């Protein structure tokens, strides 16, 4: 759910968005005590999306 | 004694019963009891009012006679004028006298006294027949004057008592015994039961028709009471053998005093004519009873003895019924002529001949219809049909009451009885004579809408009622056959035209008229499909077919209940292009079926099955193929279906179950749906394999990523989330399905109190008491297994169930995992968390009650605490709590080893589809328990006294012990004689939620008692008390000015409680009442301090060393 | 109304009362002055009609069966309480707006209502509600001396005769409502057989001595009948009428400070 | 003085609820208005009756009543 | 009655020219205010005609700029205001008369003071 949030954030206000970085870190990190594999799937997918977005402009 | 008040009557009834008891003794025996008894006779028995007085006088004279018999020997009543026989004679005479009050009072008085009167044998042996005949004649007189008289109820109750005792006791009556002769049976002999039985039988045929009817019913029920013959019609035949023809006048004295007076009344008296009519009706109803009881044949009165009064009455109907409503052609005579009861008698005659015809046709088969030919015309078929179409055609039939409202059922019965008879054809002709079945359809096209004619509606209702009666008689085509097909469009076309052109106005009268027309059309078969077509009317005003459904939805539901699936299938095929009205009519179907449960809901079950097969014929919906509104509508429809049908068929694999269930999953698979709407659809999951749970996870993942507070409160998405989670909570609470339990726990047990876990745990509290014990055991095992933060799951989940689980499933589930916990009892965070949970579950386990291995487990936990990063302290706390639990039972001694409206509301709802520290808590409980089990004691309070009295001890430990002793001051009250010593020095220089909190709490606890102990035994106690006084008086202030004042009264209390060891510095007090001496108010607080000083009786001021002792009070006047 | 009747009955956390809601309806049926304003940027009669239809459906729907174990033992005492609640609400709300709105129901409503009363002629709620019905009917004066009108008159006169003859068998809290009828009847209907009402009227006054409102309403009916009907028929029992009226005749902060008196801003038997 | 702790905790409001205290005062005031509204109707009802003689209960009346019990009424 | 006798005394009590007369007048007025502020159903109607006479009474008698009259008049006005605040429209017959007085009250020496 924060995935699309930072996806639209980076293209709506056009910043490096370390806040978006922290959001995605929280998104991925809360997987230690849970084995919710599809959540891991969408987490790595939004990781790829943010990786591409970071590759896009400056970061 | 009988007044509308509590206290007056309440004190009066003991007085009246007391004087009743007294005024019957041998002393108070005669000449003063006479007034009391005669007035108790004339008080309520004769009066126009005060039913309360009637019942009171009744049972008080009952008790008077009872007590008189009780305390006075029978010889004394017999010799005295005050005797039971005299009372009975008085009652009989009063009933005889021609006034309503006397008879009603006597009858009700007997009704009251009967309970004790029936227990006397000599009196009834000597006095029953007299009472019987008196009550017969009194009830006949009550018939004579007015039936509405209240005397009739008392008389029928009295004769009910009479028949009750005659059946209860008959052996004495069965034999001929020389009892006192009543007025009846003028010959005197040894009275027998059969004597008065046949005396009553000979008197049958009285103008009082219902009096005679009750008499003959009692006769019939007393036939078996005879000592000889039983009660068949065969004994009636034996009576009939010799009396083959005498019954014509004996059992039927009427018909005109036999035949003649009936003929006499015709030329010449209107009241006499009514007397003839009612006596004739009495004879007729006697005939009807005889032929309906099957105790006699129709031919017995139709060839053995022939009553010509029957044919005389038939000719009279040809002379007086429906054509002579003002005069009977006697020419000798509305209210001035009293046509009201004249029409009432006419209607009574009509109804009586109605039962006669019905019984003749039914009780006597068509073999006796030749006796129906005795009329030779049965002219009634020409007039009684008018009775069916117009009550005002039997005379007037004005009043419109339960008699005419009851007429239609017997009319339908007569119609059926004649239908099995041949004459129905002629009546059918008469039917077609009376109406064409279509001459009215043009006359109802006169625009009956609001302002219009009203007689048109009148005979519309008349013909509607007549056709309903015919339909109840199983005849519809006797008046209107098929026009071209079974579909009788003559009514449906009128229905559609009227319902469309009513507004292309409205009225409730025309509404119910149209409803009657609708049911008349429903009587015609085949109209269902044409109506289905009419409902599918795209003609917009909104569409017209749905409008017609809205006007008469209930009638359409009633009609379509009869159709199983034909119209259902057609709507299903027409659902591919029609959505709104088809959904509405399906909802109407479901609501009507669900409403129908007094007889059965099985019609609803069959309808659900049929729509289950039809389900796959409307595939344009319930996918990404229909609007979201359509999907919501079908979800509501299927939810209604699920709540209607039982969750044992189509809950598991049952025929068409998967085709919707998979669809349901597909419906859940529709991600385009709103998550709120998804939760609404989920709410029906209690009605229910891996695919289900897997799609559940794949949906819920996209809802709550990591947090609940990431969405601000009040955010529309946030409210959506809280609505969805509460839907899940309630559905799971209804279902108790373990996998959903695990899902909810794992989605919730992420952060402490963020998903609003109060409802979570509370729903667990309910569901702990719900479900089978084995189900609870399996659920607990499932959650325990999914256990194997990580600890947050068990911490938030298990103790909720354990504290409230059934104490039987507790034993089963634990005994399943005894060794499973013992073994595991013996990076490292996982170990300590698991042991956390193990202690927190074993303590609750032990809390219930006490194999043999358990003895070991104690030590296995004790060492767990005795070891000497915060997780280690939490571990020690958990281990000690578990040890406390196991101590709760073992070591109980010392040495602890240190409605209709509700139904309507439910139907409406169904149709709407809308329904400060805490780680020490068990310590106080253990203290209370050990106090309940049982200065100095090896209860460790000496140990705690040493542990706390020392100044050198960590402050947190002192706070803990202080909180415990505050919560447990009561137990060691007869030890406070020592407990004042530590607390004082603990309070002294005391230094965490806040110092003053615990300071005020501990001082209040200490000062809760004063006579128990005082700080004066050792110099240290009072010096520390004075020091604490100094500390508080330095610390005493609040801007609140209320808690500040509260501390002021606290000081006032504590100074006056001792007054023995207290000291006044007078220096700090001096500067407090002096201060800086400003214009403003700062030092006045010190002034208030002096109030405490002078709340005391202590000297106003003492120079402890002398501040100045002269102008020490100069500051006071300066401040003043 | 279902929620209204659900609340229990008072007998002699905060529990909301049923009795309050009438004030709501007091404005609900008298909201002309608000809908006109909202229409700036008839219908109350429509609300009247809807309420009448609802009370009709409730009267026909509700079942009031009872047992004798004389002895008043309801089989559905909760339904009985709901019934009495709805009756009290209906007759305290009804006599506010125009019974002109009630005009369509004067025949059918009264007819089915008499049927319901005859189903169990012992339930005083029937009596109160029909009394307020006839009170509104004479408020609009549906009586004139039309076939529907004549049928109405026949029903009323026969019902009055039967209640006046079977009323002597009734007790308090029930016979009180019966005499409430016998006074609440218009003069037109009772113009025939005034005699039967005379002892009923006497008992009505002598019992309203024990409960003032009954005496008051009986008084009102008495001067009404005196005004409308010619004395020549009431004369003989005047010597009967007077003695029952012997009762009621033989018995015998806030300182000078100016607070603008908000107390004043807020706002029997001798009568 | 055993309620000293009780009065301490009941009057323990060092956390601020002065606005809440005022609101509670006002609300309780309106509930008291409702109570007194009921009260004027209750007192309008007739006052309860009193008796001036003892009352016993047997089955044959006694004449053991004092002169006081008859002159007080 | 008490209202009537007090009205008569005050109609007398102003016979002498002295501030004490005004003191006793305003005291009697305060007692009348606290008395007739709480009638049951009847004493209000008597107070209507009493106010008529006493109103016009002072209207034509006091008629002087002396303060001893001024405090009495202002207390009378305050009582009349708090009376009519909850009194009903039954006072309407007096009102126009009072109107014909009130402006005549104000436009007279009351205007000068």
């Amino acid at each position: 759910n924060p995935a699309e949030n930072f996806r639209v954030l980076v293209k709506q206000k056009k910043a490096s968005f370390e806040e978006a970085s922290n959001q995605l870190i929280n998104h991925i990190e809360q997987f230690l005590d849970t084995n919710e594999t599809p959540y891991f799937m969408k987490s790595i997918d939004c990781i790829r999306a943010f990786r591409e977005e970071a590759i896009k402009f400056s970061e | 004694a009988c007044d509308v008040d509590q206290v007056t009557r309440q004190l009066y009834e003991p007085l009246v019963m007391q004087l009743i008891h007294w005024f019957t003794n041998n002393k108070k025996f005669e000449s003063q009891d006479t007034v009391a008894l005669l007035e108790a006779i004339l008080d309520g028995i004769v009066d126009p009012v005060d039913s309360t007085l009637r019942d009171f006088c009744g049972r008080c004279i009952r008790e008077f006679l009872k007590w008189s018999i009780k305390q006075i020997t029978p010889q004394q009543q017999e010799k005295s004028p005050v005797n039971t026989k005299s009372l009975f004679k008085r009652l009989y005479s009063l009933a005889l006298h021609p006034n309503a009050f006397k008879r009603l009072g006597a009858s009700l008085a007997f009704n009251n006294i009967y309970r004790e009167f029936r227990e006397e044998e000599s009196l009834v042996e000597q006095f029953v027949f007299e009472a019987l005949v008196i009550y017969m004649e009194s009830l006949a007189l009550a018939h004579a004057d007015e039936k509405s008289l209240g005397t009739i109820q008392q008389c029928c109750d009295a004769i009910d008592h009479l028949c009750r005792i005659i059946e209860k006791k008959h052996v004495s009556l069965n034999k001929a015994k020389k009892r006192r002769l009543p007025r009846g049976f003028p010959p005197s002999a040894s009275l027998c039961l059969l004597d008065l039985v046949k005396w009553l039988l000979a008197h049958c045929g009285r103008p009082q028709t219902e009096c005679r009817h009750k008499s003959i019913e009692l006769f019939y029920k007393f036939v078996p009471l005879l000592p000889g013959n039983r009660s068949p019609n065969l004994w009636l035949k034996d009576v009939l053998k010799e009396e083959g023809v005498s019954f014509l006048i004996n059992t039927f004295e009427g018909g005109g005093c036999g035949q003649p007076s009936g003929i006499l009344a015709q030329p010449t008296s209107l009241q006499a004519t009514l007397c003839w009519l009612d006596l004739l009706l009495a004879a007729l109803e006697c005939y009807n009873t005889f032929i309906g009881e099957r105790t006699v044949g129709a031919l017995q009165v139709l060839g053995t003895e022939a009553q010509s009064s029957l044919l005389k009455a038939v000719a009279f109907f040809l002379e007086s019924i429906a054509m002579h409503d003002i005069i009977a052609a006697e020419k000798c005579f509305t209210s001035p002529q009293e046509g009201e009861r004249y029409n009432y008698s006419k209607c009574t005659v009509v109804v009586r001949i109605m039962e006669f015809t019905t019984t003749l046709l039914n009780t006597s088969p068509e073999g006796w219809k030749l006796l129906k030919k005795d009329l030779c015309n049965t002219h009634l078929m020409r007039v009684l049909v008018q009775t069916l179409c117009e009550p005002a055609s039997i005379g007037f039939n004005i009043g419109d009451v339960q008699v005419m409202a009851h007429l239609p059922d017997v009319c339908v019965n007569l119609m059926k009885a004649l239908k099995m008879s041949p004459y129905k054809d002629i009546l059918e002709t008469h039917l077609r004579e009376k109406i064409t079945a279509q001459s009215i359809e043009e006359l109802c096209a006169v625009n009956l809408y609001g302002p219009d004619a009203q007689v048109d509606r009148s005979r519309l209702a008349a013909v509607v009622s007549a056709c309903k009666q015919l339909h109840r008689a199983g005849l519809l085509h006797n008046i209107l056959p098929s026009q071209s097909t079974d579909l009788h469009h003559s009514v449906g076309t009128e229905l559609l035209s009227l319902v469309y052109k009513g507004i292309a106005s409205l009225d409730l009268s025309c509404k119910q008229l149209a409803s009657g027309l609708l049911e008349l059309a429903f009587a015609f078969g085949g109209l269902c499909e044409r109506l289905v077509s009419l409902l599918l009317n795209p003609a917009v005003l909104f569409s017209h077919g749905e409008y017609f459904y809205s006007l008469f939805s209930e009638t359409i539901n009633t009609e379509l209940l009869k159709n199983l699936d034909l119209a259902v299938l057609e709507l299903m095929q027409s659902s591919v292009d029609n959505t709104k009205m088809v959904s509405a009519v399906l909802n109407g179907m479901l609501d009507q079926s669900f409403r129908e449960r007094a007889n059965q809901k099985h019609q609803g079950l069959k309808l659900a099955t049929t729509i289950l097969q039809h389900w796959k014929k409307c595939d344009s919906w319930w996918a990404k193929d229909s609007p979201l509104e359509t999907k919501m509508a079908v979800l509501a429809l299927l939810a209604k279906i699920l709540q209607i049908d039982s969750s044992v068929s189509f809950n598991t694999s049952h025929g068409s179950f998967p085709e919707v269930f998979t669809t349901y999953i597909s419906l859940l698979a529709d991600t385009k749906l709103d998550l709120h709407l998804k939760g609404q659809a989920v709410t029906l999951l209690p009605f229910f394999l891996e695919e289900l749970r897997r799609v559940l996870e794949q949906l819920i993942v996209a809802h709550f990523p990591m947090q609940s507070r990431e969405f601000p409160p009040g955010t529309p998405r946030f409210n959506n989330y809280v609505d969805c989670m509460k839907k899940f909570l309630d559905a799971l609470e209804l279902s108790q399905s373990p996998m959903l339990l695990e899902l909810m726990t794992e989605v919730l047990c992420r952060e402490q109190q963020h998903v609003m876990e109060e409802l979570f745990q509370s729903s667990f509290r309910r569901i702990a008491r719900r479900g089978s014990c084995v189900t609870q055991v399996g659920l607990l095992e499932s959650v325990y297994e999914m256990f194997r933060t990580r600890q947050s799951f068990v911490d938030r989940s298990l103790l909720t169930l354990l504290w409230h689980c059934s104490l039987d499933a507790l034993r089963e589930f634990f005994s399943t995992i005894v060794v499973d916990a013992i073994d595991v009892l013996k990076t490292f965070d996982t170990q300590i968390t698991k042991k956390m949970g193990y202690y927190k579950i074993l303590d609750v386990m032990y809390s219930r009650l006490p194999n043999e291995l358990t003895k070991t487990l104690i030590k296995l936990c004790y060492d767990a605490f005795t070891e000497n990063l915060e997780r280690r302290r939490l571990y020690h706390c958990a281990a000690y709590n578990c040890a406390i639990s196991v101590i709760c039972c073992v070591f109980n001694e010392l040495k602890f080893y240190q409605s209709t409206l509700s139904e309507e509301m439910s139907q409406f709802d169904f149709s709407t589809g809308v329904q400060r520290h805490e780680c020490m808590a068990p310590l106080t409980a253990l203290v209370k328990h050990m106090h309940r089990s049982l200065r100095d004691l090896p209860s460790w309070m000496k140990f705690l006294h040493g542990k706390l009295g020392n100044p050198i001890v960590p402050l947190n430990i002192r706070l803990f012990l202080a909180k415990l002793v505050i919560n447990t001051e009561e137990v060691f009250r007869p030890y406070a004689k020592h407990w004042l010593s530590p607390l004082l020095q603990l309070a002294a220089s005391e230094n965490g939620e806040g110092i003053h909190y615990m300071v005020v709490e501990i001082v209040a606890t200490i000062l809760s008692w004063t006579g128990l102990a005082t700080p004066t035994g050792v110099p240290k106690d009072e010096v520390l008390a004075n020091r604490l006084l100094n500390f508080l008086m330095k610390h005493v202030f609040h801007p609140k000015r209320a808690v500040f004042r509260h501390n002021l009264e606290i000081i006032k209390t504590l100074v006056e409680c001792w007054k023995d060891c207290l000291s006044i510095p007078y220096r700090l007090i001096f500067e407090k009442f002096s201060g800086k001496d400003p214009n403003s108010k700062d030092n006045s607080v010190g002034i208030q301090l002096l109030g405490i000083v002078m709340a005391n009786d202590l000297p106003p001021y003492d120079p402890q060393c002398g501040i100045q002792s002269s102008e020490y009070f100069q500051a006071l006047v300066n401040n003043m | 109304l279902i929620r209204i009747c659900s609340k229990p009955v008072v007998l002699p956390w905060k529990v909301p009362t049923y009795k309050d809601y009438v004030d709501l309806f007091r404005h609900l049926l008298s909201s002309d002055q608000m809908m006109d304003s909202i229409l700036a940027d008839s219908l109350n009669h429509l609300l009247y009609d809807e309420f009448v239809k609802s009370v009709l459906k409730i009267v026909e729907k509700l079942d009031l069966t009872l047992e004798i174990q004389a002895n008043l033992h309801p089989a559905k005492p909760k339904d009985f309480s709901a019934f009495i609640n709805l009756v009290e609400f209906c007759r305290e709300i009804l006599p506010e707006k125009q019974a002109e709105f009630f005009e369509p129901w004067v025949y059918s409503f009264s007819y089915e209502l008499i049927l319901q009363s005859t189903r169990l002629p012992l339930i005083s709620g029937f009596y109160k509600l029909l009394s307020i019905t006839v009170r509104n009917a004479k408020k609009i004066k549906y009586f004139e001396g039309d076939p529907e009108k004549y049928s109405c008159f026949a029903l009323f006169v026969k019902f009055g005769k039967e209640v006046a003859v079977k009323m002597k068998q009734y007790k308090d809290e029930l016979l009180a409502s019966c005499l409430t009828f016998l006074l609440s009847l218009p003069h037109n209907i009772i113009e025939l057989d005034v005699r039967a009402y005379v002892p009923a009227l006497q008992m009505a006054f002598k019992l309203g001595l024990s409960y003032t409102p009954l005496a008051e309403v009986g008084l009102n009916a008495l001067e009404e009948w005196s005004i409308y009907i010619d004395r020549h028929v009431m004369q003989p029992y005047y010597k009967d009428i007077l003695p029952c009226l012997d009762g009621y005749l033989k018995t015998s902060f806030n300182k000078v400070v100016l607070k603008h008196l908000k107390k004043t801003k807020n706002l029997s038997l001798e009568e | 003085g055993r309620t000293d702790l009780l009065r301490l905790r009941r009057r323990f409001m060092r956390d601020q609820e002065k606005l809440s205290l005022m609101y509670a005062r006002k609300g309780v005031a309106e509930q008291k208005r409702e109570k007194e509204i009921k009260s004027e109707l209750k007192m309008k009802q007739d006052a309860q009756v009193v008796l001036y003689r003892s009352y016993r209960h047997g089955d044959l009346p006694d004449i053991q009543i004092k002169h006081s019990s008859l002159i007080t009424p | 009655c008490s209202l009537l006798r007090l009205q008569e005394t005050l109609s007398a009590a102003d016979r002498c020219g002295a501030a004490l007369a005004g003191h006793q007048l305003i005291r009697g007025l305060g007692q009348e205010c606290v008395l007739s502020s709480s009638p049951a159903v009847l004493a209000l109607q008597t107070s209507l005609v009493f106010s008529r006479d006493f109103g016009l009474l002072v209207f034509v008698r006091k008629s002087l700029n002396s303060i001893e009259f001024r405090e009495c008049r202002e207390e009378i006005l305050k009582f009349l205001c708090i009376f009519l605040e909850k009194m009903g429209q039954k006072i309407a017959p007096y009102s126009v008369e009072i109107k014909n007085t009130c402006t005549s009250v104000y436009t007279k020496d009351r205007a000068a003071k």
